[PDB]
């Protein structure tokens, strides 16, 4: 049907203004299209922030308003807090079916940001014995909490086998994130150099590891 | 204040069907929307309808007009959601929202979980992860239902543990655990992981050893 497209992640520090926009495929958005903001909190704690283009939600803080600006639908947070760190989803009335953007992932810098500690792990010799082997890699501590994870096997990117988790929020507010690679022992005996790559704030980490 | 209860997890079968429940708190029934929300691992959001206790309006999404009936009893102000022939696609967290005019969620539920599949209750094979301060790990791997609950040396190392979500690998889960300790400390300190799967009461410790 339509298609709504929002920024995918923005970063701001405390104290600023930051403005969110959603849009629509058919050209602008309208009242009628009555824009929806929500923001997704931890743990799937949802809130309902902005309804009907412009109407705050019970409770919600005054910093929070919802405007059309041209032809798109916005929210603005005049004097970001740490607190607003959230994914937040716009929806639109269209149709007779709300369609919503794939939501805006927030940074509010409440601490430096800090660099991915990753380590990888190679399969243990009880793993190797049934056949498989699953290498693991583990990347903690960042902050901003958006990372991308590749993984090379003799220079050559993988594309099958690798899983990564979506970013957990550590309890000390930096993230976590780890990623295996799945292989079968057999594989895993054809090749030697093992790296798992992972990129930060422009800035890339690898660990490598040979079997042998 | 207005609270949205949901009904809780559940776990069901390819093919069957499931009837899902959020009931209201604090505020007229009938005078509000109650919309129902399908959030995939990543997926993003998608609105399945809503429904209209006070006349029994109903809007449904195309998509899902096939395998939705939403219903609501007034006497009881529950909102019921049945899915039928579910197939592993349906497995999401389901939320249940308040709406009104120009809105569809202004109080949400907290979100029920459905598991469609054919798996069956596997418990977990523990890999320890050594290197060969020093960061030791356990890979749990290849069970079903969730959860594995992990702690390390029975709970007294509970300082630097980071333990990630579990990703679906063929039909089953797969968690990892770390911890960071001082390089002096191993290996003359031991550091065991302990992982209790409950619904199939496996409880296996791992020491870690030096490779
Ligand atoms: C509550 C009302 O009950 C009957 O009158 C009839 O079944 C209506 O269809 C039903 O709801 C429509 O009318 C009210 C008018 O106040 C709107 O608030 C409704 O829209 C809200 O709920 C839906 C599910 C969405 O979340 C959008 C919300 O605004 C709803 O509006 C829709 O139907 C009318 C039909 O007359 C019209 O076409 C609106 O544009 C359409 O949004």
């Amino acid at each position: 049907q339509a298609v709504v497209t929002q920024e995918s992640a923005l970063t701001t520090s405390p104290g600023e203004t930051v403005t969110l926009t959603c849009r629509s495929s058919t050209g602008t958005v309208t009242s009628g299209n009555h824009a929806n903001w929500v923001q997704e909190k931890p743990d799937h704690l949802f809130t309902g922030l902005i309804g009907d283009t412009n109407n705050r939600a019970p409770g919600v803080p005054a910093r929070f308003s919802g405007s059309l600006i041209g032809d798109k639908a916005a929210l603005t947070i005049t004097g970001a807090q740490p607190e607003d760190e959230a994914i937040y989803f716009c929806a639109l009335w269209c149709n007779n079916h709300w369609i919503f953007g794939g939501g805006t992932k927030l940074t509010v810098l409440g601490q430096p940001k800090s660099s991915p500690s990753v380590t990888l792990f190679p399969p243990s010799s009880e793993e190797l014995e049934t056949n498989k082997a699953t290498l693991v890699c583990t990347i903690t501590d960042f902050y901003p909490g958006v990372v991308t994870v590749d993984w090379k096997v003799d220079g050559t990117p993988v594309t099958q086998g690798m899983e990564t988790t979506q970013p957990s929020k550590q309890s000390n507010n930096k993230y976590m994130a780890s990623s295996y690679l799945t292989l079968t022992a057999r594989a895993w005996e054809r090749h030697s150099s093992y790296s798992c790559q992972v990129t930060h704030e422009g800035h890339t980490v690898e660990k490598s590891l040979s079997r042998a | 204040e207005v609270q949205v209860q949901q009904s809780g997890t559940v776990l069901a079968r390819p093919g069957a069907s499931v009837k899902m429940s959020c009931k209201a708190s604090g505020y007229t029934f009938t005078n509000y929307w109650m919309h129902w929300i399908k959030q995939r691992p990543g997926q993003g959001l998608e609105w399945i309808g809503a429904i209209y206790p006070g006349n029994s309006a109903t809007f449904y999404n195309h998509k899902f007009r096939a395998k939705t009936k939403l219903t609501a009893v007034t006497s009881t102000i529950t909102a019921y959601m049945e899915l039928s022939s579910l197939t592993n696609e349906d497995s999401a967290v389901y939320y249940c929202t308040r709406g009104g005019h120009g809105y569809y969620g202004d109080y949400w539920g907290q979100g029920a979980s459905l598991t469609v599949s054919s798996a069956k209750t596997t418990p977990p094979s523990v890999y320890p992860l050594a290197p060969g301060m020093v960061t030791l790990g356990c890979l749990v791997k290849g069970y079903f239902p969730e959860p594995v609950t992990v702690t390390w040396n029975s709970g007294s190392l509970s300082s630097g543990v980071h333990t990630f979500p579990a990703v679906l690998q063929s039909d089953l889960y797969t968690l990892s655990s770390s911890v960071t300790v001082p390089s002096s400390t191993w290996p003359s300190e031991t550091v065991t992981c302990n992982v209790a799967h409950p619904a199939s009461s496996t409880k296996v410790d791992k020491k870690i050893v030096p490779r």
